[PDB]
RNA sequence: UUUUUU
């Protein structure tokens, strides 16, 4: 029940930690709710790594949890409010292609999770992932490629 | 066509088949294809709860199948498909099934015939038997067994008989058993036998359990069989094992509806906290009856609990999942499906009332009344009577509401109160007072006694007797805690009498210890009206500005400030324009009044702008007219804006424009006024002003004859009123005195007397002085202007 | 607009309808709950075992007439069979990401070898419907003991 | 999983004030694609989308006040417009010159709609009636009557034989043109409607009221098939796709959504306007959308087939 | 298309399956495209997809497999990858028998030990075709800065016949000995552009090895202006028409303006830290020869073929995974191979640019020539 | 200190 009890504008930023593929760190100017959701996800990851390593697999818990590299969570959280791209570009030192990349890789995952919440039977996760996805794709981050048109 | 049909896309296949039929008419395969296409469309129609379309499609499919059967009546598949069509209309709420079967099917080929439900099912069974006669296969045997099962089910469900359908059930079991022994390796036959074995008329659960287990073993990927076992366990008080079967079944097929409904039922029985969400998910998948009723029940029950509206249970679920509209649509579908169950109707009425769909709520309560005519329990019938009568009273037709409230035992507070309100609405104020006092007799919950006292005050005031109403409201004030409604009613009553003495005391009482009131606009209105009574007329605007300063939000407050500035102290026109624009910006639904007031303020201002387009008075009043074309004030504003624009163009001296629209706007004003309930004095003022403005506009443009005919018609309509006659004088005397001419003293004295007829109007006097200047009697003009000056100053 | 005084007089003293006494709340209505799980039972119908297939002149095939034959690849489904004979699918559907559907044979694998030669038409095997009824679901430990029906 | 939706053209300032209605007509048998827009002016500018852009073709004007509805015809080259001017002057679309002029005030006409064969041009009046004029043939042959309130929306089923009319306060009336007899009156919403549309083949009627919901009724009965709620303010227009799978709705919250009737869900939202969006339409074989807004702009979108 | 059946062309790179789509729709009829986000016309007869989508619609039925004839695996030498080599083998196993296979490759040594496996996994004979003698052969030079103002001297270290010339290296080492951070590199690039602009071998693609260096040296170059007036008009008109669809704020932010400034002179950058709308414009203005100098990176080196006039490298070792590895022969061959253009020049020149220390010809031998790679199998288990 | 796909 980690994600179910949050706002839809925080679950997108919480899930931005699986896709960014950029040098990661925690944050300081973060709400309390995000600063604890990050810990809850990391604890769930610790449990999964503990059931992997205590079973016979050779992948230490540190190696599994090191794929989670947050550090664009706050940037995605600010993007999913109505914040134009320029302020995000200013915000932090990550190249402006690798940000559109991560957002492109997240708005397509919060939509297969919108498709999976109907399968598990959580219509409140369905009704929150169908909001966090439709509010994430509006502008030049999702500009159509020239070749196709 | 057949290939397109294979992939869905039924419409294209139907069109292709029809084109083929147009050329050749006896082409059997095209006829057969048309029949299956209509049958599939009918089944898809029945998956969503559209029961009329399905009947239409099946009727047409029978048409096509008989057309095919005239030519080749040795083929089996045609007979079998006919039987499928006939028997797929079970559970379609009879009195919705009237099917126009025609021809060979009914033995001899006579004309046409309209068949009801049982007859249709019998014809289906006959068709399956005939098909089986000439080609004995297992599938037809199984289908025949199912048809006999459906006939027995239909007979029982209408309570038409019992113990006289035994042979039908034994025949059904015989057919299913024959099918199973014909090929005992098919999960379908075992499953069908199991389901029939557990019918209420037979009740052999061991055989049913055996059949479902054999079906599961025969083919392991079977959600249907697992859910049927789950039901078998669940009805016989085995919650745990039924839970096991349902959970595994949905593990095998995540989008099967019945397993989810069973899970919801189990969760409800054991009292979990996520049962409501489970029902919501069930609603999201597809429309089943059981899930529908469950979700509606939970939505209504949650609405009842009034300690919720901070919980984030109520807030999120109801107000962000739009639970109420979903429940309404769900219940509409359910009720059309079942239509013999009263609580469904009552919940539908409750939800419709919350959507302010009052007419449909009245219909729902009406149907519930009809259902409950005869029943063991009469209290629910009385409660239904109160509710239907209350909604009937809410929207006109008071006589019907009164009759409904008569036909009930008037002994509980709710029923008596509703009767009182209906009586008051029709008239009969004495009767309403009697009902309210009688209700006061049996009263707890002192809030209710205070409210009844206030209603008594209102109703007796209506007759007159303000003194007793006043004393009664003070008596209410003597109660332990005031209600903010007796104090507010007292202030309004004080204002209704032109004395501010008690109104001030009541206002101070209201403000002192009341903060739980959450209007914050009504108190400002009362304070401002109180100040206006004393004629202060400058404090009023200052007071409203103070209120807006306290609470800089609330578009309503800004709009009220704009309106008062337009009415009282119209020298801060610029501030009023700014206020109206601000009120319009801060929302959209206050557009109407705010735009009206800001347009009027711009009118008052003059032309104090940079001669900028898109922000003149005409544009804003036009915007308001587009937003709400219902009130007459916007149309009058349009008249004023057109005239003002004419004058501005005249000042720049380029061209008069927008020439002839006054008559249309006047007709619009009258038509719009006709539908306003009562602001009688205000409505009269508006119509009078519009008439005068239209006449003056007609004079200005130059269409003297039209103004003349308008005035003549108006005076022929009603007896004389000394205002319009002045307009007739003005229209008369325009040709004359435009060219120099001498006038006879008779007309001049007549005009002076006419002006005296309608005095207390500075315009008229100024116009008369202009007349004096025209002929030239200056000192007399000076005197007329002086009289106007004295009148204005006073 | 109307002046303040008459506006207030209409707003409050027009009728007692505005009182919280006559509102939608202030009734405390109740309903009774009636479940019906017997409606959950679902029975599916059998397919049509015939097609009315065309005929062909043995040379330069021409439609002599349409004769009915028995279908052979019915009772085959998209979620329980991996062959290129199964019905097409549910409907127009998501191209990928679909659990509960079977891929076709992987090409190095055929896995069809059986005869099951009975081929009867009166193949009634004389199954016993009342002697010894098995009451254990596949995977569970115990079923239910129902009284026998005579 | 959605298709590739996106803008193709953006006219910067079409008119000088708000644009209040739009009509797209593939009138001629070849690919003409003429777009006619009316605004808070006398201007009735007539654009043509030739290959990749809108080029202004006609700027005809005879009106005095803002235009509230415009319409185009599929058979003839012709157009009609009404305004607060109390005039129904209908243009020619070939030389850019007026053809006729009908006197009618807000008690005789509010909004336009041509016939399926573009012959009668019914309009909704104030006292409740629907007045059916005759183009090229005079005035006011007959008027259908519904005992109701001000009537805002007028729609014709694509095949004829049905006429629908929304009103202030919500009630909806469905007539059949064959006999002129009220089939049935639905109650719909509780506040004014101001937009209606049938579906091609005329078995699905889509309303859009002032509270944000989009009822989807079903014709030949009173069944409703669901309520689409996804907007945050008024809904001002609904245009139904040429293929019976989607429809487009423009709301007063500066957003153009595209729904589909199969699953009653919003597939794609366009966030491109900056003020209230007063008009949306499809084109011929529906693959592009026009959206005129309160801010003077003309958007043309791309909905691939 | 002649047989009415369907064919699937599958490409690994998301950016490679866009221009292939453009060219296949331009060459004939209907070509649908499927990728992670694009789904243009998923009913055509030349669907172009990424292999993970074919692997995902092989596990389900998807009813497209019912109509296939050919599956055109484009670059089947990505099986050697470490995190995606299992996809090609899950696909090559799950394919039904009625679907014929085409495997384009890049001349690997053990081609008969791989096609035999695919031949006996199925039950069909597989034909192996390998060719040699690519057109417009390539000459490998080496440029060492000297007299950076105008004079540029190039030493030839490899020729169109594969013979290594140690004499040129001898000259280079002698010169370096006789000789005895960014300011020298700026003169190096201006000496390169001075010796390159004097001839007509102008449209030069620089390969930088870090995105900061990639746009940094293009910033530090700061005066080329290689474009005429009509090319100015066409560049500006096309780029503004393509960029002017989207809204206002989105068209004034630092990279858009700065990159537009670079393209105005006839300079571009193509690293991975730019908006995809800028990568795509760089390629479409480079595919018609209206941009004159491109500071590209390896992504341009992989996703396309697009022959250009002059390819110039910048270093020998790039860090990949904690290694600071030098270019392996297999890698180098691709980037060098797309050096010559077709019929617009006799040959194509690949210029190595050692600046820091001695070139160390021993490892230059294995970099500039060497057997590309065997064909491994990175099969592994996933959930 | 480069590159990549559901």
């Amino acid at each position: 029940n980690a994600l179910s009890t949050l706002r839809p504008e925080e679950i997108a930023a919480l899930l931005s930690g699986l896709v960014c593929q950029s040098p990661g760190d925690a944050g300081d100017q973060l709400p309390n709710t995000l600063k604890q959701g990050i810990e809850r996800v990391r604890a769930v990851a610790k449990r999964i790594g503990e059931v992997q390593v205590a079973c016979g697999l050779n992948q230490t818990v540190e190696e599994f949890v090191g794929e989670l590299n947050f550090g664009l969570v706050e940037v995605v959280y600010e993007w999913a409010r109505g914040m134009p791209f320029s302020e995000l570009a200013g915000l932090s030192g990550t190249p402006e292609g690798l940000v559109v990349r991560c957002i492109q890789r997240l708005a397509e995952m919060c939509r297969s999770l919108r498709g999976a919440a109907r399968l598990v039977g959580e219509p409140v996760l369905g009704a929150k992932m169908e909001t966090a996805a439709t509010l994430l794709r509006r502008d030049i981050v999702f500009a159509a490629s020239l070749y196709t048109q | 066509a057949a290939i397109q049909q294979i992939l869905g896309k039924y419409k294209e296949a139907v069109a292709q088949y029809q084109m083929i039929i147009k050329k050749k008419e006896d082409y059997v395969p095209a006829l057969k294809g048309l029949g299956e296409c209509h049958l599939m469309m009918a089944k898809a129609a029945l998956v969503d709860y559209l029961d009329g379309k399905a009947v239409d499609y099946i009727e047409k499919a029978l048409e096509y199948f008989t057309c095919a059967l005239q030519h080749r009546a040795d083929v089996s598949c045609l007979w079998k498909l006919a039987g499928d069509a006939c028997t797929c209309l079970y559970a379609v709420a009879p009195s919705k099934v009237n099917v126009h079967v025609l021809g060979v099917l009914l033995g001899q080929k006579e004309g046409k015939q309209v068949l009801k439900k049982n007859e249709l099912l019998h014809l289906g069974g006959r068709c399956y038997g005939r098909a089986l006669k000439l080609m004995s296969t297992s599938n037809t045997w199984c289908d025949l067994g199912i048809n006999y099962y459906r006939q027995a089910q239909h007979l029982a469900e209408t309570g038409s008989n019992m113990n006289d359908l035994k042979e039908l059930l034994e025949k059904s079991l015989h057919c299913l058993k024959k099918a199973v022994r014909l090929d005992s390796n098919n999960h379908l036959y075992w499953n069908a036998l199991g389901v029939v074995a557990c019918y209420s008329g037979i009740g052999n659960y061991a055989l049913a359990q055996h059949c479902f287990i054999k079906s599961i073993q025969s083919e392991q990927i079977n959600a249907v069989a697992w859910t049927n076992l789950g039901v078998l366990y669940l009805t016989n008080e085995n919650i745990e094992q039924a839970h096991e079967a349902f959970k595994m079944a949905q593990s095998l097929d995540p989008s099967y509806l019945m397993c989810w409904i069973g899970q919801a039922l189990i969760a409800e029985a054991v009292g979990s906290y996520d049962t409501m969400d489970l029902f919501r998910h069930t609603t999201e998948l597809n429309m089943h009856t059981e899930g529908a009723l469950g979700y509606a029940y939970w939505v209504c029950t949650t609405l009842q609990d009034k300690s919720n509206r901070e919980t984030e249970l109520y807030q999120y679920n109801i107000l962000q999942m739009n639970a109420i509209p979903a429940a309404q649509v769900i219940l509409n579908k359910y009720v059309e499906r079942i239509q013999n169950y009263a609580p469904a109707f009552t919940m539908l009425g409750y939800l419709n009332e919350h959507l302010q769909l009052k007419k449909e709520a009245a219909n729902a309560y009406q149907r519930a009344i009809l259902l409950l005519q005869t029943a063991e329990d009469q209290d629910t019938y009385n409660v239904a009577i109160r509710n239907y009568g209350r909604l009937l009273c809410s929207t006109g037709e008071y006589d019907k509401a009164i009759q409904a409230f008569k036909s009930t035992p008037l002994e509980v507070l709710e029923d008596i109160i509703g009767f009182a309100l209906a009586l008051f609405m029709k008239g009969l104020y004495k009767e309403s007072s009697k009902a309210y006092e009688r209700a006061l007799s049996i009263v707890e919950s002192e809030q209710d006694k205070a409210h009844i006292l206030t209603a008594l005050a209102i109703t007796e005031y209506k007759q007159g007797k303000t003194d007793v109403a006043k004393t009664l409201l003070f008596k209410c004030s003597i109660l332990k805690e005031p209600t903010t409604e007796s104090l507010q009613a007292l202030c309004a009553l004080g204002l209704a009498m032109q004395d501010a003495t008690l109104s001030k005391a009541a206002l101070n009482e209201l403000l002192k210890h009341i903060k739980h009131k959450d209007s914050n606009y009504q108190r400002c209105l009362l304070t401002s009206a109180i100040y206006a009574l004393q004629g202060r007329s400058v404090a009023v605007q200052k007071q409203i500005s103070k209120a807006v300063h306290s609470n800089p939000g609330d578009p309503a407050l800004w709009s009220l400030l704009s309106r008062v500035v337009a009415q009282y102290a119209q020298r801060n026109a610029k501030g009023g324009v700014v206020a109206g624009n601000v009120a319009h910006i801060l929302d959209s639904n206050h557009g109407k009044k705010a735009l009206l007031y800001t347009a009027v303020n711009q009118l008052a201002m003059g032309s104090s702008s940079a001669e900028d387009e898109k922000n003149t008075a005409l544009k804003t009043i036009q915007k308001a007219a587009l937003l709400s074309p219902g009130d007459p004030a916007i149309w009058a504003g349009l008249m004023a804006a057109c005239h003002a624009d004419d004058k501005l163009a005249l000042v720049n001296n380029t061209q008069p424009k927008r020439i002839d629209l006054y008559l249309a706007l006047l007709s619009a004003v009258s038509a719009s006024i006709k539908d306003e309930k009562f602001f009688e004095n205000y409505n009269q003022s508006l119509e009078k002003w519009s008439l005068s403005q239209a006449v003056t506009g007609l004079i200005d443009t130059g269409r003297i004859s039209e103004a003349e005919t308008l005035c003549t018609k108006n005076l022929k309509s009603n007896p004389d009123q000394p205002a319009v006659i002045l307009l007739l004088r003005q229209v008369q005397c325009k040709p004359l005195l435009e060219s120099q001419k001498p006038l006879p003293d008779a007309v001049l004295e007549e005009l002076q007397k006419t002006v005296m007829s309608n005095s207390t109007s500075v315009p008229a006097w100024q116009w008369l002085a202009h007349v004096y200047q025209s002929q030239g009697m200056m000192r007399a003009a000076e005197m007329c202007y002086r009289k106007s000056l004295q009148l204005a100053s006073q | 607009a109307p002046d303040l005084q008459q506006e207030a007089e209409q707003l409050f003293l027009s009728s007692p309808a505005w009182l919280p006494l006559h509102g939608v709340e202030h009734s405390a209505r109740k309903w009774q709950r009636k479940t019906d799980p017997w409606s959950l039972l679902a029975v599916l119908g059998a397919p049509v075992p015939s097609d009315l297939q065309a005929q062909r002149h043995p040379t330069t095939g021409q439609i002599l007439g349409y004769k009915e034959v028995l279908l052979e690849n019915t009772n085959l489904s998209a979620t329980t069979s991996l062959s290129l004979r199964r019905p097409p699918g549910p409907a127009s559907q998501s191209l990928w990401g679909n659990p509960t559907q079977y891929p076709f044979w992987p090409g190095g694998m055929d896995e069809p070898t059986i005869t099951d030669l009975n081929t009867r038409e009166e193949a009634e095997e004389e199954i016993d419907f009342e002697k010894d009824l098995l009451t254990i679901p596949p995977g569970f430990k115990k079923g239910m003991d129902f009284a026998p029906k005579d | 999983m959605t298709n590739q939706y996106g803008i193709l053209f953006k006219q910067e300032q079409a008119h000088d004030d708000a644009i209040w209605s739009v009509a797209w007509g593939t009138n001629k048998k070849e690919n003409s694609e003429t777009v006619v827009t009316g605004s808070l002016d006398d201007l009735v500018k007539v654009w043509k989308w030739r290959d990749e852009r809108l080029d202004l073709q006609w700027s005809l004007e005879g009106h005095q006040l803002g235009v509230v509805s415009v319409d185009i015809s599929h058979t003839l080259p012709i157009a009609a417009s009404s305004s607060l001017d109390a005039h129904i002057r209908l243009w020619d679309l070939e030389n850019g010159k007026q053809i006729k002029s009908i006197d009618a005030g807000p008690v005789d006409a509010w909004t336009l709609a041509f016939s399926p064969d573009s012959q009668y041009l019914a309009t909704g009046t104030h006292v409740g009636k629907v007045n059916i004029f005759g183009v090229e043939s005079g005035k006011k042959e007959y008027s259908l009557d519904t005992r109701g309130k001000f009537i805002l929306s007028i729609a014709y089923s694509p095949d004829g034989k049905y006429l629908a009319s929304g009103a202030i306060d919500g009630i909806i009336n469905i007539f059949d043109i064959a006999t002129g007899k009220l089939l049935h009156t639905l109650e719909g919403h509780a506040m004014p409607i101001r937009s209606l549309t049938f579906s091609p083949d005329s078995q699905l009627l889509v309303t859009a009221s002032d509270d944000g919901y989009i009822k989807i009724y079903d014709v030949q009965h009173a069944n409703l098939a669901g309520t689409l709620s996804g907007h945050a303010s008024w809904v001002l227009n609904v245009a139904f796709c040429p293929d019976d799978t989607h429809f487009v709705s423009s709301s007063s919250d500066k957003s153009v959504k595209v729904w589909d009737v199969g699953t009653r869900t919003c597939v794609h939202t366009f966030f491109d306007h900056q003020d209230q969006v007063w008009g949306v339409k499809y084109n011929g074989n529906g693959s592009k959308i026009v959206s005129v807004g309160d801010d003077q702009e003309i958007h043309i979108y791309d909905c691939p087939i | 298309q002649k047989h009415m059946t369907r064919t699937i062309y599958t490409s690994p790179i998301k950016a490679l399956s866009n221009q292939k789509f453009r060219d296949f729709r331009n060459t004939f009829g209907d070509v649908g495209l499927l990728t992670g986000d694009v789904q243009l016309h998923p009913e055509a007869s030349c669907l172009i997809m990424t292999t993970e989508i074919l692997r995902s619609m092989l596990y389900s039925g998807s009813d497209v497999i019912r109509d296939l004839e050919w599956v055109i695996f484009d670059e089947v030498h990505y099986i050697n990858d470490v995190e995606r080599g299992v996809v090609w083998e899950e696909v090559l196993i799950m394919l039904p028998d009625h679907v014929s296979i085409i495997l384009l490759s890049a001349t690997v040594p053990n081609a008969l030990e791989f096609a035999d496996w695919i031949g006996r996994l199925k039950r069909r004979q597989i034909y192996v075709i390998s060719t040699v003698t690519r057109p417009v052969p390539l000459e490998h030079y080496l440029f060492t800065g000297n007299s950076s103002k105008t004079q540029g001297e190039l030493f030839l270290l490899l020729d169109s016949r594969g013979a290594f010339h140690t004499k040129g290296y001898y000259a280079a080492v002698e010169a370096k000995k006789e000789r005895m951070g960014p300011a020298q590199d700026r003169g190096v690039y201006l000496s390169l552009l001075a010796s390159l602009r004097t001839r007509a071998q102008l449209p030069v693609v620089v390969f930088t090895f870090s995105r900061g260096r990639c746009d940094e040296q293009a910033s530090g170059l700061t005066s080329l202006d290689l474009t005429t007036s009509s090319e100015k008009s066409e560049i500006h008109l096309f780029l503004q028409r393509c960029l002017a669809r989207l809204r206002g704020s989105d068209r004034q932010l630092p990279q858009v303006l700065h990159m537009s400034e670079l393209l105005n002179r006839g300079l571009g950058v193509h690293h991975s830290g730019i908006l995809p709308i800028l990568k795509e414009i760089v390629e479409m203005l480079f595919s018609r020869g209206l941009v004159k100098v491109l500071f590209a990176t390896e992504t341009f080196a992989m996703g396309v073929n697009m022959p250009a006039r002059t390819v110039v490298f910048d270093s020998m070792r790039k860090h990949d995974g904690s290694t600071f590895r030098d270019l392996l022969p297999g890698e180098y061959v691709q980037m060098a191979g797309r050096a010559g253009r077709r019929g617009l020049d006799p040959t194509g020149t690949v210029i190595l640019l050692c600046k820091g220390r001695v070139p160390e010809m021993a490892d230059l031998h294995r970099m500039m020539m060497g057997k590309p790679s065997q064909l491994q199998s990175q099969f592994r288990l996933t959930y």
